[PDB]
């Protein structure tokens, strides 16, 4: 699931969120939003359990 | 003598003539902070379900 934290309606990043990941083993993970409506900084994120 | 009847509890003292301490109304406090001493909202922890 997905939860917002603090989103800022400008133009520089100041849109946080937390995701609460379920996850099984551990490894790296690409994270892309297709719609255009937002653009993530963030590239890579490594994954731990749960 | 003035020191004894002026109301809001006012006090006045050899000097200038002041009278310190009148409490009465309010104060439109207007206050510019440093922007420095702000911390990233996606740092400090979340406390959610209190």
């Amino acid at each position: 699931e997905c939860k917002i934290t603090e989103c800022t309606y400008a133009s520089d990043f100041g849109g946080i969120a937390t995701v609460a990941y379920k996850s099984s083993k551990a490894g790296n993970c690409p994270i892309h939003s297709p719609s255009g409506v937002a653009v993530i900084k963030e590239n890579d994120v490594t994954l731990a359990e749960s | 003598p003035l020191n004894d009847v002026a109301p809001f509890g006012c006090s006045i003292a050899l000097e200038p003539l002041r009278a310190e301490n009148c409490a009465v109304g309010s104060i439109p406090i207007s206050i510019d902070i440093p922007d420095a001493a702000f911390t990233r909202i996606s740092e400090t922890p979340t406390v959610s379900d209190l």
